[PDB]
């Protein structure tokens, strides 16, 4: 597993 | 199951995310915050 993204970024 | 407060992100890169704006927070892991 690669890790997460970063907080609060979040294109919708 | 998405609890109200986090905003999600599910990537094809194999894996999906929660960010918590309650925390500041970005994690795999299933918010319990939901309860």
């Amino acid at each position: 597993e690669t890790p997460p993204p970063g907080y609060l970024s979040e294109d919708g | 199951g998405l609890p109200s407060g986090w905003e999600e992100r599910k990537d094809a890169k194999g894996r999906t995310y929660y960010v918590n704006h309650n925390n500041r927070t970005t994690t795999w892991t299933r918010p319990i915050m939901q309860l």
